[PDB]
């Protein structure tokens, strides 16, 4: 799979994302953020396995 | 084998069986996301482009996860073809509905008054 | 000038261009599962082009946004058409007809042979009927899509119907924030006040010009209908808006350094190691194709925003008023406008006074009364053949001469030209 | 953003090896990392080139804003303009310019009539014969008489020689009433 992992300001890992869980976090991945504002985004198109 | 425009094989002669094969890609068309704000809620509206499919058929396509709304406000979130999307209370939810062009008005027609 | 004639103009100004969106790990690295490992080695080239793309489609709508929508109220049809003699009918919708858009606007959306764009093409559509090779389907499945404008045709043909009925009602009053209601009569008689002319002219003439304008307007929807070029500024933003998604297309049969330019032929005769060098000069060059395609839809969107603030600031100067800057609203002097929508832009219809027959006049400056120059109020002193009479320079209206029409100023001995007569 | 976005670019592998220097340099000769070299030297020169053709670009429109932001200050606030939704929303009187971080500020004070009033009028007035069109104005119905006012205020006025002008006869205009001057 494919992960996005967070560093706080010491050399830790205290919270991750999946890329393929949920829409709004492939859209999290996409943007490379955790808080996301209001509005409408695109994203990869539909992929099927 | 065959070849498009540009160079791809969609077309494979099938070796057993000679019977010509259409070969297509399998990932196609459009999807977006619609989201009031990670600070407000969790919840979000996804919209297909290419589909026919609480959905919820638009002129873009088919937007799920939202409600219908058949009173018109102004719009917030500019979903293509005339459609919004807002976070209104009916707890909370995302809600489409028609923008509203203006505010409606008549003017009747003399042709002895003015207005001064 | 002696007599007049009522001329109606054409004006086609773009103010959008289609809106359009890729997804680059489908045009480059297609469906490999293998060169996407790759892509991400390469950087987030991708989120830049993506985010610059949206910024001109945000902008498309908010030009729209702003050439159209610049009346709060929207004034319904006056259900009459017919305002002391000038035909307002070909221009505002009728009720009983099956589009909500009237005769002159259905002819101008039938110029432009769109490219039909059906904003749904499902993935039925594109796995048959493949014999036809539609260049849509082939633009879909390489990532490569349109989105759909967010005012649809029928809101901005509700625009300009509210637009020309404000206008014909209300008049120039109404681009402030009130409307205040007036025949179409003294509105005209207005604009000819403001032109130079005086009010006389129209109602005493009210019948020949109501026929010039209708005559104008039928010879406006000959020329819409018998004219093959005319809205070609508008068809020529489609034409580059295809050419260059089609010139994408095509480009994925190069090979940029590589010993072939479709993949799944390389991956299949080659190992891992070997195989990486070429991917990598593909997606290299595919991504060079799309930074130039990105680049060219930002140098076109530049134009097209200048294209649509010009005809904003034309449509608020000229269709909510009357202006009196020389050949910007019309060929001539400007009297008002109507507007017309049209696909991915605007159509004006400006209304102006042309004078037609000449006179010759011999003239003088001043007039010689008691010893005391008597210098024109407002016109030129004409010699009309038996006496001395004053008239405006836009229309012959021999006028007697007396105290109200000059001003004394001065003696007879430094002007030059001064011809004795009386007041 | 955009030299945040510069900055992060320094971490892509341009096909080479590795994304940072003094490491291809220390596990290959010189021969060697050469091409990893010139890989990278191309890919961070083209992303230069992307950088300096948007700021060019942006500069267009800028400049833009720039030139008409100077002719909004010349006209509205070097003097009154004429010009219909320009200078702000209704008649303009006057304006004043005030400084804003990589911007300017335009304060402009209009005139914006408020309340309306019906009344019938008539396009001219037949007094003896000849009819007697308006000098400037519209003539109307106060009530008990003829009266005539301006268009943007209504400020009633005895219908006299001086604020009328003779003109043809009292059969070609529609709708003359008659009154008295
Ligand atoms: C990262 O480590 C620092 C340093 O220990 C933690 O922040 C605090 O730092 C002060 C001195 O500035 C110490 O006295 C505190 O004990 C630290 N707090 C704690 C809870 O240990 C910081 O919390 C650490 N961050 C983490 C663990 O996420
Ligand atoms: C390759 O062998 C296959 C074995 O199935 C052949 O398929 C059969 O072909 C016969 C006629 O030759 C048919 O009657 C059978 O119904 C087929 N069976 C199946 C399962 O399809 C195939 O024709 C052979 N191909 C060649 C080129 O000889
Ligand atoms: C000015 O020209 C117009 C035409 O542009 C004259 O009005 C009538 O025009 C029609 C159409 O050509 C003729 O059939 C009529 O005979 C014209 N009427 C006449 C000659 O009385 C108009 O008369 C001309 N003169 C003025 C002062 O308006
Ligand atoms: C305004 O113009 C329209 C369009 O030409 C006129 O409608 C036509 O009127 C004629 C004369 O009566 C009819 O023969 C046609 O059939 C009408 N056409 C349509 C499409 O309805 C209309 O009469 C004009 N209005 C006037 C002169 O007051
Ligand atoms: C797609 O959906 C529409 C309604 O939005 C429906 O009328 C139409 O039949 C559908 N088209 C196809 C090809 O199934
Ligand atoms: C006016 O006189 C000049 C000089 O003779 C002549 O050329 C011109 O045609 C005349 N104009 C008209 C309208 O008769
Ligand atoms: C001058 O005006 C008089 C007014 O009575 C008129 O009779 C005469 O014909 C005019 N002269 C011309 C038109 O040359
Ligand atoms: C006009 O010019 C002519 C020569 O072309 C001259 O004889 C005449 O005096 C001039 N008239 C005036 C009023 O200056
Ligand atoms: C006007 O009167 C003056 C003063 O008597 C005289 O000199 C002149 O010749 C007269 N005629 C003209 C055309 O100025
Ligand atoms: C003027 O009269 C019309 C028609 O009766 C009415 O609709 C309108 O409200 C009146 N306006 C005012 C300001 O009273
Ligand atoms: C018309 O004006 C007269 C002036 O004396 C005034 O008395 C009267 O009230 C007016 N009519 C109205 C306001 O209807
Ligand atoms: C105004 O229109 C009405 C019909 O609405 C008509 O009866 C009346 O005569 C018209 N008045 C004038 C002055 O033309
Ligand atoms: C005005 O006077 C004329 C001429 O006597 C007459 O025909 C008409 O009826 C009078 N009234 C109006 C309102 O025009």
């Amino acid at each position: 799979t494919t992960f996005m992992l967070k560093y706080d300001e010491n050399g830790t890992i205290t919270d991750a994302v999946d890329c393929s869980q949920n829409p709004l976090a492939e859209l999290k991945c996409s943007v490379k953020s955790f808080e996301i504002d209001k509005g409408i985004y695109q994203t990869s198109n539909f992929r099927v396995a | 084998f065959g070849r498009d425009v540009s160079d791809f094989t969609d077309s494979v002669r099938d070796p057993k069986t000679s019977e010509i094969l259409d070969i297509s890609p399998c990932s196609f068309g459009g999807v977006s996301v619609i989201t009031p704000g990670t600070n407000t809620s969790s919840e979000v509206a996804v919209l297909y482009q290419d589909v026919n499919c609480n959905v919820f058929q638009t002129q873009a396509g088919c937007l799920i996860g939202a409600e219908h709304v058949d009173t018109s406000y102004e719009c917030d979130i500019p979903i293509g073809a005339g459609i919004c999307a807002s976070y209104h209370t009916v707890q909370k939810s995302i809600v489409a509905y028609t923008m509203s062009l203006g505010a409606d008005s008549s003017i009747a027609y003399s042709n002895n008054t003015i207005a001064i | 000038p002696t007599n007049f004639s009522i001329s109606i103009t054409t004006e086609v100004m773009p103010v959008s261009m289609a809106k359009t969106s890729v997804d680059c790990n489908m045009y480059i690295c297609g469906d490999s599962t293998e060169c996407a490992n790759l892509l991400l080695q390469y950087g987030s080239f991708c989120t830049q082009l993506n985010r610059a793309l949206s910024g001109i489609a945000v902008e498309q709508d908010r030009n729209t946004r702003e050439v159209f929508a610049q009346v709060k109220q929207m004034y319904k049809t006056p259900t009459l058409k017919d305002f002391g003699g000038f035909n307002f009918s070909q221009i505002l919708p009728d009720p009983l007809k099956p589009t909500k858009r009237s005769f002159i606007e259905d002819l101008l959306f039938n110029k432009v042979t769109l490219a039909d764009a059906g904003f749904m093409k499902q993935y039925g559509e594109c796995l048959g009927d493949i014999n036809a090779r539609d260049l849509i389907c082939a633009q879909k499945f390489n990532g490569l899509t349109v989105l759909p404008p967010l005012l649809t045709d029928d809101m901005i043909a509700a625009y300009t119907a509210a637009l020309v009925s404000g206008t014909a009602t209300a008049g120039w009053t109404f681009g402030a924030g009130a409307a205040l209601q007036i025949p179409f009569a003294m509105q005209m008689a207005y604009r000819f006040n403001g032109i130079g002319v005086t009010q006389n002219v129209l109602y005493e003439n009210q019948k020949q010009i109501a026929n010039q304008f209708n005559k104008a307007i039928s010879q406006i929807q000959e020329s819409l209908t018998t004219t093959s070029t005319a809205l070609g500024k508008l068809q020529d933003v489609v034409n580059q808006n295809a050419q260059a998604l089609n010139t994408l297309v095509k480009q994925l049969s190069s090979n940029f350094g590589a010993i072939s330019s479709v993949l799944n032929d390389i991956l299949s005769r080659l190992d891992k190691v070997e195989a990486e060098v070429q991917i990598d000069r593909l997606i290299t060059g595919r991504l060079q194709s799309l930074q130039t395609y990105v680049t060219q839809q930002l140098i076109r969107a530049a134009e097209i925003r200048a294209s649509a603030n010009l005809a904003a600031t034309k449509m608020s100067e000229c269709v909510l008023g009357q202006s009196k800057r020389v050949d910007f609203c019309g060929k001539g002097y400007h009297l008002m406008s109507f507007p017309q929508a049209a696909p991915h832009g605007v159509v004006f219809l400006h209304v102006t006074y042309v004078p037609s027959q000449e006179r010759n006049f011999t003239t003088a400056p001043a007039i010689c009364h008691e010893g005391k120059a008597y210098f024109p109020r407002e016109g030129v002193f004409v010699f009309n053949g038996t006496s001395w009479f004053i008239t405006q320079r836009n229309f012959f209206s021999p006028q007697i001469i007396t105290t109200d029409n000059t001003f004394v100023s001065g003696s007879c001995d430094v002007v030059i030209g001064i011809i004795n007569n009386t007041v």
